[PDB]
Parts: structure tokens; sequence; C-alpha cells
């Protein structure tokens, strides 16, 4: 029954907006401390903005009257915003792999492929999808991409690929976490999985699979909540930066 | 601005470009502080892979390592070690043949492990008398219980690995020293820095490989801790 | 015998302490409780200088109050133009662990040194157009901690070999050697007349030396830990010493005393650098809590705080005209406040 | 041996310096700070006209 | 310190010549370079400038589209002449000039090579035949159509000396600072829009032609050229 899958999604996605706004605000406020000037926090902030604009757009989606005039631009901007989000999850996964598995040659700056994989390739994919077929963006009933034709593949092929890689990389990063924990084995690995759930997007597999619909909604509506919790509140670096900047503003 | 001010700005930009180029090299080179003792074979380890400070630059898997032997300095260290708050590892070399100067070596790991400006810095342990240790313990002149009591109340741990089969009473001899150093390095600073032990000889090769592996592990742990992983 | 010599030394020390106590009539606080307060001094970061690769360990102000020298333990010596945040010079170093730098009063030479045991004098005014190592000074069996320029040809250094040394640059030899320190000397301050200089060491002491062929004139004690900063008063009749016991102390050259202590119960970190304002009313000290504190040098109380740094503040300086205060910290940043 | 003699001579050298009262040279600091106070930019913030920064 | 050059001679009006300048004992890769022309029995004029490295190149209103390039590894500054108009039959002098705070632009000059061919702040130096005797005092005056006083309080007047059969030598930079290795008897004073150069106790080595330069706007203008006939 599509009576609770809408309310749960709406409340989760609404809390997501506030949490991601807080995430970007705090990342901009603590952008002067040297510990939050790396490619990692660039990826975090960019993914935060992408998911924010995707979820705001979906909230507007749930109420916008279908048609052709607003619906088309809305739909196109809800592909280069749930694809840019996915590409930024892939960038986060690749950075994690080039930081925990291949530990050397990582401090070097590579702010060219990351901003090319995210905010880049999504634009090219959306351009080619619009060129191939534009009427498939309007659909009917609910305003989304065509979950009736092959146009959805232009979203499900880039996504399912990333989810696969972000799974395999995750496995690697868990295995190392196992070996390091094999110097509490079930405690550290579980926390690592929980921390990697929001950025790696491994909670989206239920989207490919689909009771599971409720799990999908409750897991990928609070994605921003999880990002805010595990990368803006429970992160020791951000906490120390916030403490230092608050002390600075208190004394200044 | 004037012409001579625009040209000064351009000179500053060129200096910044060169500085960027140098920072790329600096961030890709892992600085190690080689801190041993007079009896230790650090002066031979540096020679095998080869006043003030002595820089030794090597490279194993296309990765640059820069060891820094502290030379003509005084007998106190609590001051210049602050300059090594950003190094990847401290390579501590101990000679195992000299049991007499091992308690003194013992009360120098504690001065490094439990000293500030070094809580994020790990220590790579090089016990560098393995052949000499075997030569001493195969004879009867060497007596671990004599210099160090409570040796009898200790057995080779289940996690032991005689390399060429080694020889009994030798593996325990190495592992007593290993366990003593690791006990000094265990009950303090949990979750910020770790000690990596390695048995080695002065002429032994693959010592650079051991340093490479330990640096890989240290950087891996630091990067994991940058995330909220562990 | 040895016991007799020890007894004589103890008697001499007790006599010195008794003379100091007898000469102690009034403290600085009693003769300053009436002067109006300096108010809440609020400076702000005007220019922030960036470009260094690693921790900044020393900096010095040129005599023109415009040029700056900063030493970074990546092996770099950068000469900045503080007015226009411009990089005038970038000198690479043979070593990479530099703990001191100095600007010559003329501005033609720059001093450098560190764990390499050698004081390097670089010439900034060659006809070839590139800064070149003009003279390497060897003779120190320990790390150089501080170097200062008397003129274009004489240099003064303090080293980890518990000694200071006055060098003739042309000959490259030690014209004079100052001994009497039982620990690493970390900082030394030149007097304005350039005839005397103080030097603080890790034996919780600061000694006054006469440059013109002299020895230790006075010794000053009272710090509970290592002194790692020092600065003369503009009159040259007093100096401030900072130690890693969260204390900056003022000593008077004419009385062999500790005039005042600048400590707060809420500061527990060390003090890395110390400096004075042009008028002597303000004492500036950088601390290990990433903070810089400015103190009313007459009435010992906190006057203001400069808190813009994200790591340990290492070096401090005040221009010759008192226009600005430059602070270099371990985040590879120098900040100008006024 | 020689170190003890050097220390004795050093302590003898610093024990024969004419020391002035702390009451004086404490008001001298106040006098030098009352003067030159108009010449201290950090004490009284000079307006933006005379401020290179 | 040598800044020689070659590549001149007799060129037909066809407009095709390459002319290069080789520097030795320099930091040529860190120093700006200038090409300065001098017509036969006439005054000086500024041709071209290349900054440290490259990326900042200027030309005159006459030589624009006389390209100029650099070769750092070989220490060679190149000038390509695409036209051979009869007005370009001037001696060409290389000039070394570095621009940082406190620098002395136009420090060292090469030795000109003659190639005979078959907004604009005006500098006025009216007097050109000042008669003097050894041991007397001379005063030359130059005037600026604009104000050579930027808001940073740095006047930008330059005084140069060219003895007969010799390359110009720097005398005064920024109207007040004496060049390195010149007699202290020279001095420069001014207040803007009008400046003077005073020589005290002329010692018979000061006889030559004196020139004034602006360095406010990169179109660099020369003075008429005052000659001390002695
Ligand atoms: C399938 C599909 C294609 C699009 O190009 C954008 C569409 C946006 C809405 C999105 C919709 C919102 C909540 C639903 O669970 C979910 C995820 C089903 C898949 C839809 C998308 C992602």
């Amino acid at each position: 029954h599509q009576v609770a899958l809408s309310s749960i999604s709406y409340v989760g996605c609404s809390l997501s907006v506030l949490c991601l706004v807080a995430t970007l605000v705090t990342f901009a406020v603590l952008s002067s401390v040297s510990t939050i000037r790396n490619q990692r926090y660039h990826i975090h902030a960019n993914l935060s903005f992408a998911v924010l604009v995707a979820q705001v757009l979906l909230l507007i989606s749930f109420r916008l009257e279908p048609g052709t005039t607003p619906c088309q631009v809305m739909a196109v901007l809800l592909h280069y915003f749930f694809l840019s989000a996915f590409a930024w999850m892939l960038v986060e996964g690749l950075h994690l792999y080039s930081m925990v598995i291949k530990v050397f040659g990582s401090e070097d700056s590579k702010h060219r492929y990351y901003y090319g994989m995210g905010w880049g390739f999504p634009l090219l994919i959306c351009i080619i999808s619009l060129s191939f077929a534009m009427d498939s963006y309007g659909t009917s009933n609910n305003c989304w991409l065509s979950l009736a034709s092959g146009a959805i593949w232009a979203f499900v092929a880039p996504a399912l690929f990333v989810i696969v890689v972000n799974i395999g990389i995750l496995i690697a990063v868990t295995r190392v976490i196992s070996q390091i924990s094999a110097d509490s084995a079930f405690k550290l690995t579980a926390k690592a999985v929980a921390v990697l759930l929001p950025i790696l997007g491994t909670s989206w597999v239920f989207g490919v699979l689909a009771v599971f619909q409720y799990m999908f909604a409750t897991l990928n509506s609070l994605q921003g909540l999880f990002i805010f919790l595990f990368h803006c509140l429970l992160n020791s670096e951000v906490r120390a930066a916030f403490k230092h900047k608050t002390k600075v503003w208190s004394l200044t | 601005l004037s012409a001579e001010d625009k040209a000064a700005v351009e000179r500053s930009k060129m200096i910044e470009k060169q500085l960027q180029k140098d920072k790329q090299v600096y961030r890709a080179t892992h600085r190690l502080l080689l801190l041993g003792a007079d009896n230790s074979g650090k002066s031979t380890i540096v020679k095998q892979m080869r006043s003030g400070i002595f820089e030794t630059k090597f490279q194993v898997d296309k990765v640059n390592f820069h060891m820094f032997d502290v030379g003509a300095q005084r007998d106190e260290r609590r001051k210049w070690i602050q300059c090594f708050n950003d190094v990847t590892a401290i390579i501590f070399v101990v000679d195992s043949s000299d049991y007499n100067r091992l308690q003194e070596a013992l009360n120098d790991f504690k001065s490094i492990w439990n000293n500030r400006w070094l809580r994020t810095i790990s220590v790579i342990l090089f016990l560098n008398k393995q052949d000499l240790l075997a030569e001493k313990v195969l004879a009867g002149k060497s007596k671990i219980e004599d210099y160090f009591p409570e040796f009898a109340r200790y057995t080779t741990p289940e996690d032991a690995t005689p390399e060429p089969g080694e020889d009994p009473r030798v593996t325990r001899a190495k592992y007593f020293i290993r366990d003593e150093f690791l006990r000094i390095s265990t009950a303090s600073g949990d979750g910020r820095h770790y000690c990596y032990p390695h048995f080695t000889c002065s002429v032994d090769t693959e010592n650079a490989r051991r340093i490479f592996n330990d640096c890989r592990d240290i950087i891996q742990r630091m990067h994991l801790r940058q995330y909220e992983l562990l | 015998e040895l016991d007799q010599l020890r007894q004589e030394a103890e008697q001499l020390k007790n006599q010195i302490r008794d003379a100091r106590k007898a000469c102690a009539d009034a403290t600085l606080s009693q003769i300053t409780n009436n002067i109006d307060p300096v108010g809440r001094i609020q400076m702000r970061t005007r220019r922030t200088l960036r470009g260094h690769l690693a921790k900044i360990y020393a900096m010095h102000w040129g005599t023109d109050s415009r040029l700056l020298v900063s030493a970074s333990q990546d092996g770099k010596l950068i000469i900045w133009d503080s007015y226009t945040t411009n990089k005038v010079h970038a000198i690479p170093l043979r070593s990479s662990w530099v703990m001191t730098c100095a600007y010559a009063p003329s501005g033609n030479y720059v001093a450098c040194g560190g764990l390499d045991n050698i004081c390097s004098i670089y010439n900034l005014k060659t006809r070839e157009g590139n800064v070149r190592v003009s003279r390497e000074l060897a003779g120190h069996t320990g790390y150089l901690s501080c170097c200062r320029f008397l003129d274009d040809n004489q240099i003064v250094t303090s080293s980890g070999d518990t000694t200071c040394a006055l060098w003739d640059i042309e000959t490259g030899q030690q014209t004079t050697t100052f001994t009497g320190h039982t620990g690493d000397v970390m900082s030394l301050s030149l007097a304005p007349d350039t005839r005397l200089f103080v030097s603080g060491a890790c034996d919780a002491s600061a000694k006054l030396w006469d440059v013109r062929e002299g020895m230790c004139r006075q010794t000053f004690t009272g710090h509970e830990s290592d002194i790692n900063a020092i600065c003369f008063f503009p009159n040259g009749n007093a100096f401030a010493t900072g130690s890693d016991d969260a204390t900056c102390r003022l000593f008077d050259l004419r009385a062999d005393q500790e005039l005042m202590t600048y400590s707060h119960d809420n500061i527990i970190c060390g003090i890395t650098s110390v400096s004075f304002s042009k008028s002597g009313r303000l004492l500036l000290a950088g601390y290990d809590d990433f903070n810089c504190n400015v103190w009313d040098a007459l009435k010992a109380d906190r006057a203001g705080v400069l808190a813009g740094h994200d790591n340990r503040v290492s070096c401090l300086g005040v221009t010759d005209d008192g226009m600005a205060v430059a602070t270099g910290s371990w985040d590879s940043f120098l900040k100008i406040w006024n | 041996i020689a170190q003890a003699r050097k220390l004795v001579e050093q302590l003898k050298m610093e024990a024969n310096i004419d020391r002035i009262k702390v009451s004086k040279a404490a008001a001298d600091l106040m006098a030098y700070c009352e003067a030159h106070a108009k010449e201290d930019p950090l004490l009284t913030p000079v307006p933006a006209s005379e401020n290179p920064f | 310190v040598q800044l020689v050059e070659s590549g001149g001679g007799l060129v037909q009006p066809g407009g095709s010549r390459k002319l290069s300048c080789s520097a030795s004992g320099f930091a040529f890769s860190s120093f700006g370079m200038h090409w300065v022309r001098q017509a036969p029995e006439k005054g000086l004029e500024w041709v071209a400038y290349i900054s440290s490295g490259s990326g900042t190149i200027y030309y005159a209103d006459t030589v624009k589209g006389f390209t100029i390039s650099r070769d750092d590894p070989k220490n060679t500054l190149f000038l390509q002449m695409t036209s051979l108009r009869s007005e370009d039959t001037a001696m060409y002098y290389c000039v070394r000039s570095i621009y940082y705070y406190g620098s002395s632009p136009f420090d060292f000059w090469g030795q000109g090579t003659t190639l005979t061919v078959s907004s604009d702040i005006v500098m006025t130096q009216a007097t050109s035949s000042v008669p003097v005797t050894p041991g007397e005092s001379v005063s030359i005056s130059c005037r600026s159509s604009k104000s050579l006083l930027h808001s940073n309080g740095n006047t930008y007047l330059y005084w140069f000396l060219q003895r007969p059969g010799q390359s110009p030598q720097l005398l005064i930079y920024r109207m007040s600072n004496l060049a390195s290795g010149v007699p202290d008897r020279f001095s420069g004073s001014g207040s803007g829009t009008a400046f003077t150069l005073t020589i005290s106790r002329l010692e018979a080595e000061d006889v030559g032609v004196y020139y004034c330069m602006q360095h406010l706007e990169y179109p660099l203008t020369f003075g008429a050229g005052t000659k001390l006939e002695l």
C-alpha cells in the first residue's frame, strides 16, 4: 500500500535537506583549519551539495503538477542530480581505495578527475540521453525519468556500475579492517560499514532489488542524515576543528 | 599598480610555481628519523643501502624514503625531536648481542614512545644482532638470566616463526627482547601510534623492504583514522 | 679540594642571592597600580603570508620594517615583502632542518642554521643575480638554535653544544666563544647598542655576554623549565624570557632581578616566542595553544589575544617602527597583526 | 678540577656588579613607556591614513 | 658577468634578420631582459622587454609586429626583425633588469651590435652642451610630462651614463639611489615633474652623455641626452 512509503519518504527527505544544509554550512565555516583542506572534504562537500539539490528537487517533484512546461526541466535536472550524486559516491570510493589499499601516492593533488567524474560525466550522459530521446523525460503520472522504457538505463547503468565498485572496494576496505582488527572484531568492522554506508551508497542495492521497499525508503531517504552524523558530527577532525574555531571566535 | 610592482608580482608567482613543484616532491617523500645507539649497527644499516645530520635517500617500490641519521649532537634530545613531529616513522635500531646495554636501550624506547610531539609517530624496531645473538646464545658465555632475571618465567609465544628452522633457545632469546620492547610500547598511547618489530642483520638485504612495508601500514592506519573507521 | 671549591661556589651564590634580596625594595606592581590601563587591544590579521611547505621554525624582520625572512623545515628560506604579500626571494637550503634565520641590519646578507651544525650566510646582493651561500660556518658540535647579525661581517650564534659563538664572516672562524651554559641555548637577543647580548638556555637560565671580547656578565634564573625565547627591552636595560612553563618573565639588567611574571591559571602550554613593542608597554608572546597573547608590560595582566592560528605558534616579531606584529606558526603560515 | 675553578671565577665576576634599587629602574621603565607611547602604533591604533597594512 | 650579443651588420630593406644575445655569469633564467636602441649620433629608445621566465612581453609603438623570445637553457635572448625600415638603423644594447623590492633594474649592459639599414610620458632634457672643467660641479636637469610619483611613494626616474665608444652604465635608479660600483660623487634629487642629477668634483672619467628614463608606464621614454663636452 502506497500510503506509508510516501510519508516516510517525505519526512526522511525533509530531514535530509536540513542535515545537508548544516553539513555544507559547517564545512564552509571550518574551511580555514588546515585539516579540512584536502580532496576528501572537497568530495564530501560536493556529494553533500549534489544530494541536497537532488532531494530538494524530489520534494518539489512530489507536488509539482505534471505536464510539459515545468516537468521536462524538472526531470532533466533530476537526472544530473541523482547521477552527479552517484558519480560523487564513485569518486569517494576511488579516493578511499587510493587511500587505504594503495596507501602511497595519495597526498598528491588530483582535483581534475574527481571534478571530471562528478559534475562532469553526468553532464555528458544527460546530454547523450537528451539527444537520444527527449520525450522519455516527461513520462506520465508522476514526473520522473521513464520507468517504462530504456531511458531509465541511462540512470540504472551508471548507478549499478558504481554500486558494484563501491561494493567491491567496500569489501577490500573491510578485509583490511578485519586484518588490522585481527592484531572487538565484530565491533570495529560494523562501525566501518556504518560509516561507509552513506558515502559509498551501498544502501541503494535495494533499489535494484525492489518489505524491501520500506528498507529502501528508510535507508536512502536518511542518506543526508547519515552523512551529517558520520561525517560532520561523529568525525574527530571536524569536531576538533569546530572546537578550535569556537575557541578562536570566543577569544577574538 | 606600477610596472615594477607588476613585475614583482610576477616574480612572486614564479616563486610560488616553483614552490608548488617542490611541494609535490616533498609530499611524496616519507621522512624517517633513524635513532639508534653507538653500539647499534645503524651506521652499517645506512651503509648497506647507501658534522650534523646525515641524509640517506633511497627508493624501494618507486617510493622515495629519506632517512636522517642524527650525528654530531649532544647527549640530550628532548629539544630537536620536536622537529620530527611530522615524520612518518622513527627507526629505532638496537644491538641484541650486547645484553648489558639493553636496559639502557630499554629506557630509551620509553623516552620516545611516551614523549609529546610524537604521539602520532610510530616506531620501527630493528634488532640488528641476529647472527651475533645466535653466536652468543649457542655458547655458554652469554646468559640472558644473568643480565636480565625473570627470563626463565617466559616461553616462546604461539605466534613464533623460526625462519630457517633457526634453533631452539635462540628463538626464545630473540622473542624475549621482542616482547620486552613491545610491552614497553603496549601499555601506553593506545590508538595513536604502533610499534613494528623486525629481526634483521647489519649486512642483511630487504631492510628497505621492511621499512617500506611498515610505512605502508602506518600510513594506512593514519588514513583509516582520518575517516571514522579506526 | 673539590669540597672546598664547592663550598666557595655555594657561598658566592648565596652572597649573590642575598645582595639581590637586599636590593629588592619595591616590585613592578606597586609602582604601576596607578597608571591607567592600556585597554582592550584588538588587533586583526591584515596580511596572511602563505607558500611554505612545512612548519615555520623562525622568522626575522628587516630593518626597513617591510622585508621579512621566514625559515621552514622543508629546507626553505623565503624573503617576503610584507606590505604587498610578495615573495622577494626563495632560497633552498643544503640541509632541511632549519631552526633559525636572521636578517642583517644592512639587508645584504641573511643567516640560516639548524641541525646541520653549520651557520650559513647567504648573500642577497651578488652581481650574478641569485642568492648564493656566501659563507658556511663550522665549529659547532650541535644544532644551531639562533643567529643574529651585528654588522655585515660579524655574526653571533647559539648552538646545541651549550655554547655561543661570535664569528668573523670573512675569515669564517670563531672570533670569540661564549661558554658557561649547562644546556642547549635556544634563543639570544642583541642589545640595541650591539655590545651585549642575552642568551636563554634549557638549564632554566639566561646569561648576559659582552660581545667585544668578554664573558658572562650576569646570570638570571627563576624559570621552572626550559627558556626557548628571549627579547631585549628597547632601552636595552631589561629583557623578557619565555619558558615552557607558561611563563614570560621580565628581568632588569641593572639590578639582576625578575621584575614581573606574565602567567595565567588558564594557560598551561609553553611559550615559544617573545617580543616587545616599540614603547615597551606591550609584551607579545606566542604560545603552544595556537594563540598569541599581548600583555601590559607594566601592570602584569592580559591585554589582548590574537587567535588566528591553527597550530603551534613558533616565531614572533615586531617591526622596528612598531607598525605591525608578525607571527609564524606550524601551519606553514605567517600572519601580520596591527 | 678546572670546571670548579671556572665556576668559582664566574661567580666571583658576577658578584661584584653595582646593583641599583628595584624601586629605581622600575619607574624608569614607566618613564620610557609614558614617552614613546605616542610613537607606538599597536598601543593607540593609528588611523588608516598612516597604516601600510 | 658578461652580456655579449651578435647578429648584426648590413641588412637590405627586405626585412629579415635574427639577432641574439648570450649571457654568462648570470641568473639569466631569473632576470628580466631588455632590448634598447640608440640611433647613430642621436638619443636612446626602449625596444623590448621579457620578464622572468616568460609571459610578459612589451614592445614600442614602432617595433610592434620585432618579436622577442628567450632561451633559458642556452642563456640566449632572441630578437626577430620582420621589417627593415630605414629608421631602425640603430645600435642595439642588451639590458639586464630584475624587479623585486629594492632591486636595481638596468644594472648591467651588454655591448651594442650595429646593424645599419640602408601615454608616452615625455622626458625633456633641453641642455645638451654643458661646458665644464675638471674639479668643478655639474648639474643636469630632466623633466617629466607626467608625475613620476606613484601612490606608493616610489619615484621612477633613471639616470644613465654613456662614455664615448662604450655601452651605457647605470648611474641612478629611482631618482635617489646610486647604482652599485659607481662613484659616490653622483647624486640625484627631485620632487616630481622635475629632477636633477648633481656631480661633484668631476674627475675626467665622468665625461659622456647622460640619459633620463621613466619606469611608470611600460612604454619607456628616454631623455634627449645631455653631453658634457669638457
Ligand atoms: C528511476 C529514476 C530515474 C531518474 O532519472 C530519476 C528518478 C527520481 C525519482 C526516483 C524516485 C524518487 C524516490 C523513488 O524511490 C525513486 C528513487 C525511484 C527512482 C526514481 C529515479 C531516480
